[PDB]
């Protein structure tokens, strides 16, 4: 039944070889090699509740009368977008539910690939032969960006029309042509009909499919590298070691899919996202006070208050001081896109890198990486600087004034003091391959010498004093509980004390299997020395 | 446009028709059953993969598990209920002009409820434009879609 | 391979092969415990049952909070406002419940019953082949002459 | 410089010895064989100009008074849907235009499908292995037709009002859940608000979604098991003989790319469909004589025509008179789609067919199959038999009739006729093979006998009558010019001839050529019949 199914599958597409290739392809298990797959889950949750609220939803900037579930704002003119949006969340059943997981979702992708580059970046992944996987990646995390701006635009309500005025406004003020390009975009003047209508097709097709294109090109792009993991015992340059794909990979990618799930479908119900029905349709007068686009979007509204009044008057024709801010963003996606380029050029080392390099090993990179992020990060919090002066009771003008500042010596500040921790996480890498993990045993020698205890994790000379072990690029224990001094020998439960009788050969077990796994890692290492002198 | 991207095409056949080589080319076809070597390495890989797991032996494990899976399944597809409408529930608000909403009712049935309904003639009249100080706009005051009828009309 | 010496095959022998195929070698495959009937295996069954158990009752429960419970709307100072406040955040609960100890219960089973594995593969990647490389840029160039 | 784009693509991805496979991989040259390219090619125009389509599109109900370009309807109060599809052909440069390739590109679609399952089916092209081929191309058909179907009545205009009023009222009629499904689809009565947005994204977005994704399967999955052939010279169930991918395989498929592409742009200049301006906004009470749907619908709208009166009045219940219609539009599907298992079924052949057969070899296949295009023919013609009935001056009642008996009596005599015709076409070919290719020499023997000069295609004994040779399931001659007993033998343009010695040359260096082509394959065979041996 089958044994039947397979041997006519097979019988008619030759694929006992190719399945197996696949189902035997070994993946390095180590827990910031998952962070992608969040942000895989996520998309494929926008995705699905998108569908799903796609049947609900009229895009049309048509005005009505609103009659509905939401008992104010009835009697209210507000557009045909607004009342339907108002109207998945009041007359739906499980709408709202759906609409918050969606905003969810769309946060957590968009988190989910921040947090994703920044390992890539770290590690070192992006380097030789990875460059198309970074290039892929950052148009994949720009048209993400892209996609949640358009997504939360639609509604068409108060907070979010500000944002398209804003963003109108910045097209409209671009030297020669930003005029034409605005009015080729919206289709007229600001607001106009056909600009909901242009958005929600662009936002439910357009970037679905390229990001869809591009998501898969990663992928298996990936698959075809098969992936790249840290220095470690009996890991060469040339092999991969970990887990095979069945069956402890796919499950593992499936229990982990599903409770990313099962996450979103929590936040989904307990936590407000974006209750529109406070917000009242959109109307060019009106305006609120906090009116941050998005916590993505912050950074180019924190650019664009940090920026002072440099306009460009030229006769008859000027320059909008926010021309500068464009600039600005656009050489920031500039050197973020071009960045294996710019770090190959200034290191002069490409040489097809597959095995990864911890963060302390790499201080210039890694001082700069959190130097961009401070500079990120400022810039986000200057995009909501009117939420945190009034909440933390501080000046306005002082919040303006810090960002513009702390933009020019708080990477500064960041770089000095990560080069140093860096550097200091090198040293006392060192002083335990040198000396030996530092035991807290302070004995007193006869003479009165306050000595600690060191366990060397190598082979000693002549009294104490071990032979230093070269650095190897893999992580060194530093307590001796790390290498299971401290480890419980006491088998059973809670209040099961366990017979001793299977007690004994229980311990006796786990100690022939790691002495084993030990032996075998050591061997491997062995291997790997007598194949790189030939 | 037809004259341009048909001609191209005209231009592209021609040429391969009168300027490439004259080739037969015979390929291998490699297909039907795999070889049995793989193909009994590919059937133990997945038997080796199933027993290691020491899940058949499990009854109850395996067997929350499928309830568990079908509960999650019906949990993931239960909004998909919003769609769920009754059709035997009247819409909101009183009976009007287009009926109640359900299958039963015309419009006509207002006649059950002491409305004088007539027989109303489409006159088939569009909106009237006015051009103003403010602009021109489309206004149908005066107009009257449905009109009265006579029984000598 | 001669078929006569494939039926001269262990179910693992022949698995053994299958692995070396792919360039893969399986180091450090062990069983998660070879005793029999120690009370460990039933206290880790315990625990994946734990989260299954719980899981079907979180998906009841999305199921019978979805259809029975007051979910139409309810404005200040309303009698049935509290039922339906808490509609949303009930669904969620119970959704979020019903998902994720699901997800516990397949990573539970996982690291406790799926045997430890170390596999270690070949790497394929560089400037392809001596070979290939050249009977490429003449295949294309042939084309082209 | 290309040489080292060849480098540093190469020292990334190891492409060197796969794309030498992919540029490699011979077809067979059949004008037969670029039907499903057809197809290929009026899907990417469907999708280019789809995405064009919606940038100007608002896919509303709601009510506005029409002030647009078109000035015969100014003043007159549509939807949104249709004032912006008039706006699309009378207010954007060249929007008719892209509205007509679009529609074109829909019609071509829907054939080129049909005609390539058509090869398909006659050829036997659908036998193991590629039953998996049939049941996908079976629901791309389906899909297409849905699609076409939720795409024209997208405007929202009186002719294709009716088709979505037919729709519903099928639906509604369904004998349990019929009335339970229209609440479900349309979101409450017919019209309703959400009817004309759960149908715009249907069709730009779901369906186009799942026919990508599996026209992208059609087309690995036939890339991955080559190719059938027509059992020609020196082709065996083991190899294919044709062109390989580049330089001339890639080459004809864009020049016939761009053949399909320049077609539809001619159609979409020189003849209108779908004039959308004559009809006016939807009403329920006002119609117009015929309203057909679109070609490919016809025949559903045919079956409708065809069923008599045949309700079931059951207790307080009734069944329409519609429903048998939807059970026979149900069998036609389903013996569509599971047609290589009733093949396989009732001809207990279960081999690996990698060699096509002529039609006129299979004659039960290929008289099912004209008895079922005389079924769909008459379902379509009499899916419109009104407007036949009035431009062809014959009887509405009488079509009615001719269309319920002739789906009798039109298949039976399809068949009877098909079958003998293809029986009449064996017959032809053994002729040629036990007598030779009758050249139409009438001579006359001195005795008086006229006799007629035969050609023998195969060696001759000693007593006139050559040995017949035995069918070889390939296309045998059966004119003298098919040899090239007439071919011209003066090298030259129109006006005047070429230097003779560059055409005595010329002609020797042809003769040569042919001879040795007809040697190559004389060669194959003879190889062929001793691994044929083994
Ligand atoms: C359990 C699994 C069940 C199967 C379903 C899973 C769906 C996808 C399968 C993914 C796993 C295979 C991954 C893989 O890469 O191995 C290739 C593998 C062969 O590997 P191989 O022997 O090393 O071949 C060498 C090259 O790969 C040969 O390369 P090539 O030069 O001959 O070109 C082939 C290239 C195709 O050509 C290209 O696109 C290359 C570009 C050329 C540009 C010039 O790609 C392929 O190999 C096509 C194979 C996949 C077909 C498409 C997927 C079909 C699923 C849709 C049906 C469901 C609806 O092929 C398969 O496994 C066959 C796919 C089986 C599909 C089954 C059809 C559905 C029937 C289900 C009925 C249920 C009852
Ligand atoms: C022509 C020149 C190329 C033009 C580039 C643009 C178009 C891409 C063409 C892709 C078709 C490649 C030909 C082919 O199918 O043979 C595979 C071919 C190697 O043949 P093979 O050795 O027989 O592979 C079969 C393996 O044994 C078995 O393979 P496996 O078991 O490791 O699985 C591999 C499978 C994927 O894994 C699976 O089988 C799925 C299994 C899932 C089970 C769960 O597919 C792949 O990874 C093949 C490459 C697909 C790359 C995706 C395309 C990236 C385009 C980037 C542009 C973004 C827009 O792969 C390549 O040559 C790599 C493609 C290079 C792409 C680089 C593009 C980056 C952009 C730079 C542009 C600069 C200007
Ligand atoms: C060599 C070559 C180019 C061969 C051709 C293969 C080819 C193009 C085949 C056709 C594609 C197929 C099989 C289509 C199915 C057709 C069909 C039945 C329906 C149409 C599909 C459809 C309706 C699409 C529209 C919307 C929709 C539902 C889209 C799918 C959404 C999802 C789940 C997207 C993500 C999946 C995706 C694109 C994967 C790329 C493939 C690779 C290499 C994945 C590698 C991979 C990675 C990298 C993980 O991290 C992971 C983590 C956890 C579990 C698994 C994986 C995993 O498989
Ligand atoms: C793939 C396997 C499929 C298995 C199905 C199991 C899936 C579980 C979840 C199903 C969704 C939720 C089920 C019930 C959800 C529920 O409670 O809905 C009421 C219920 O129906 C009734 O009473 C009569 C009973 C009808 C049965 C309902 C159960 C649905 C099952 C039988 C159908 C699916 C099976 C088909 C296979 C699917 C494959 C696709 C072909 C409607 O009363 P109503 O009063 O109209 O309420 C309106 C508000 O809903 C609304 O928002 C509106 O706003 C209000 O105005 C109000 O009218
Ligand atoms: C982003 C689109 C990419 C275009 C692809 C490039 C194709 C090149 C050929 C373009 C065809 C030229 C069409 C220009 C049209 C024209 O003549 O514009 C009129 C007045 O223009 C002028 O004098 C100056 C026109 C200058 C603009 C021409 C731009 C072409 C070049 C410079 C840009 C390079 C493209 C780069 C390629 C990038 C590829 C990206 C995919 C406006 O009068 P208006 O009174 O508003 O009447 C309106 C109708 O015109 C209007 O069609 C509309 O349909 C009506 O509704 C009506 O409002
Ligand atoms: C759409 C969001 C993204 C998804 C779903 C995604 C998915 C994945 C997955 C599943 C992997 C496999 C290995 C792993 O999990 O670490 C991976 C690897 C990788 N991704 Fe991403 N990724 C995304 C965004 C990015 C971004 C923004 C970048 C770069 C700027 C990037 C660059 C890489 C690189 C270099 C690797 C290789 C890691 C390695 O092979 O060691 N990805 N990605
Ligand atoms: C690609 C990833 C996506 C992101 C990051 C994203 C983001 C968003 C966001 C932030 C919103 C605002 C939701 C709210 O008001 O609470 C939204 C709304 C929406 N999205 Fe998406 N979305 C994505 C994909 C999709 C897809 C693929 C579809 C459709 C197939 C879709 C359809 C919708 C619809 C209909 C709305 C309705 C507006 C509303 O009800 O609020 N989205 N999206
Ligand atoms: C969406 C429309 C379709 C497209 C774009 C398409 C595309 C193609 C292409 C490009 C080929 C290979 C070239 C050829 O033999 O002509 C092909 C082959 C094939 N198609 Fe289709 N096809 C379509 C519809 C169908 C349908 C409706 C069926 C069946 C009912 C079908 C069954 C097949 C089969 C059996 C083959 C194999 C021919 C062979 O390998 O001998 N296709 N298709
Ligand atoms: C299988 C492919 C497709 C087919 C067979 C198809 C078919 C049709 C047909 C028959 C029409 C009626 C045209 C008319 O009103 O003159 C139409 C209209 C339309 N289609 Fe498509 N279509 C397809 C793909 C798409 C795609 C992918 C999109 C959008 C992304 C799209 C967007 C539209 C729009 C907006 C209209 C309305 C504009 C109008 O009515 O003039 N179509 N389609
Ligand atoms: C060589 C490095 C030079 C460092 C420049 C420091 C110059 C500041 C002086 C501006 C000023 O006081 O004149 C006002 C003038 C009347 O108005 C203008 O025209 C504005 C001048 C445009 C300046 C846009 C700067 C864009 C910033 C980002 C692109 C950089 C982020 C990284
Ligand atoms: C077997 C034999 C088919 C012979 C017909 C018998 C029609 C006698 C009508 C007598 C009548 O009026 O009684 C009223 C009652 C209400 O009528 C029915 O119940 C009959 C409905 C059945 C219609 C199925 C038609 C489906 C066609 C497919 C079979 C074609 C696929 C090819």
């Amino acid at each position: 039944s089958l044994a039947t199914v397979g041997n006519n599958l097979d019988s008619r597409y030759t694929m006992a070889s190719g399945i197996r290739r696949q189902i035997n392809k070994v993946f390095p298990t180590h827990w910031s090699f998952m962070l992608g797959e969040i942000a895989l889950y996520s998309f494929i949750v926008l995705l699905l509740t998108g569908v799903y609220l796609t049947l609900f939803f009229d895009p049309s900037i048509t005005k009505v009368i609103y009659d509905g579930g939401y008992l104010p704002l009835n009697g209210v003119e507000m557009s045909r977008a607004y009342a339907t949006a108002l109207d998945i969340s009041f007359e739906v059943r499980g709408g709202l539910f759906i609409r918050q997981m969606h905003h969810w979702a769309a946060l957590l992708f968009v988190v989910s690939m921040l947090v994703h580059m920044l390992r890539i970046f770290f590690t070192g992944a992006f380097r030789r032969p990875r460059e198309a996987n970074w290039i892929i990646g950052v148009v994949l995390i720009i048209l993400g960006m892209a996609e949640g701006f358009m997504g939360y635009s639609l509604p068409d309500d108060l907070l979010s029309g500000v944002g398209l005025r804003i963003m109108s406004a910045i097209i409209v003020g671009l030297p020669i042509i930003g005029t034409w390009m605005h009015w080729l975009i919206f289709g007229g003047d600001f607001p106009s009909d056909l600009m909901l209508d242009r958005f929600y097709i662009a936002h439910v097709l357009i970037i679905p499919a390229i990001l869809l294109g591009l998501i898969a090109a990663h992928l298996a792009l990936v698959w075809y590298q098969k992936h790249t993991q840290f220095p470690g015992a009996g890991r060469t340059e040339n092999n991969v070691i970990g887990i095979r794909i069945m069956p402890l990979f796919a499950v593992k990618a499936v229990a982990f899919g599903l409770i990313v799930f099962g996450f979103l479908a929590l936040l989904a119900g307990v936590t407000t996202i974006n209750a529109i029905w406070n917000l009242g349709p959109y109307n060019p007068s009106q305006v609120s006070a906090g009116s941050q686009p998005d916590v993505y979007m912050l950074w180019t509204d924190g650019a664009a208050r940090v920026m002072p009044a440099w306009e460009l008057y030229l006769g008859n024709y000027t320059i909008p001081a926010v021309f500068w801010v464009a600039v600005m963003l656009g050489i920031l996606v500039v050197l973020l896109v071009t960045y294996p380029f710019i770090e190959r050029k200034f290191t002069g080392d490409d040489a097809h890198h597959n095995l990864l390099q911890r963060p302390r090993d790499v201080p210039v990179r890694t001082s700069l990486g959190v130097m961009a992020l401070v500079f990120y990060i400022l810039l986000t919090v200057s995009g909501g600087n009117d939420v945190y002066a009034m909440q933390f009771h501080v000046s306005l003008n002082a919040m303006t004034w810090i960002g513009r500042i702390g933009l020019i010596v708080g990477p500064a500040i960041a770089y000095f003091i990560t080069y140093r921790l860096c550097i200091g996480l090198q040293r006392s890498d060192r002083e335990v391959l040198e000396h030996g993990i530092e035991t807290g045993i302070i004995k007193q020698m006869p003479n009165g010498a306050f000595i600690e205890v060191h366990q060397p994790l190598g082979p000693v000379d002549d009294h104490g004093h071990p032979i230093p072990l070269p650095y190897a690029g893999a992580a060194v224990p530093k307590q001796m509980n790390q290498l299971g001094y401290a480890e419980v020998e006491t088998r059973g439960g809670f209040f099961g004390p366990d017979p001793e009788d299977i007690r004994a050969k229980a311990k006796e077990i786990e100690h022939a299997n790691h002495i084993e796994e030990a032996n075998t890692l050591r061997a491997l290492n062995e291997a790997n020395i007598e194949r790189d002198k030939n | 446009s037809g004259l341009c991207i048909l001609s191209l095409g005209f231009a592209v056949v021609l040429y391969v028709k009168k300027f490439i080589p004259e080739e037969i080319a015979v390929q291998r076809r490699h297909d039907g059953p795999s070889e049995e070597v793989d193909r009994r390495t590919i059937v133990a890989l997945l038997n080796d993969s199933w027993q290691t797991s020491t899940l058949g032996r499990r009854k109850l494990i395996m067997g929350l598990a499928g309830g568990g899976a079908v509960l999650a399944g019906l949990t993931i597809i239960a909004p998909m209920g919003g769609m769920i409408k009754n059709p035997w529930n009247p819409k909101e608000g009183p009976m009007d002009v287009q009926g109640d909403g359900t299958l039963w009712t015309s419009g006509w049935t207002l006649v059950e409820n002491d409305v004088k309904v007539y027989l109303g003639r489409d006159t088939a009249a569009i909106a009237e434009s006015h051009t103003d100080a403010t602009g021109e706009h489309w206004s149908t005051t005066g107009v009257s879609r449905l009109v009265r009828m006579r029984p000598e009309d | 391979y001669t078929t006569q010496e494939l039926n001269a095959m262990s179910n693992e022998d022949l698995a053994r092969l299958g692995t070396e195929l792919d360039d893969v070698t399986i180091a450090y495959r062990k069983e998660r415990f070879p005793i029999a009937n120690d009370p460990a295996e039933k206290r880790a069954a315990r625990a994946v049952t734990f989260w299954l158990v719980l899981g079907i009752i979180g998906g009841l429960g999305f199921l019978a909070t979805y259809i029975f419970w007051p979910w139409e709307y309810k404005a200040h100072g309303d009698e049935g406002l509290l039922a339906y406040t808490l509609y949303t955040p009930m669904l969620g609960i119970t959704s979020g419940l019903c998902i994720l100890s699901l997800g516990f219960a397949v990573v539970l089973y996982v690291k406790k019953f799926i045997p430890e594995e170390i596999a270690v593969q070949r790497r394929h990647d560089g400037p392809s082949e001596e070979v290939d490389r050249r009977t490429i840029v003449a295949l294309l160039n042939d084309s082209w002459q």
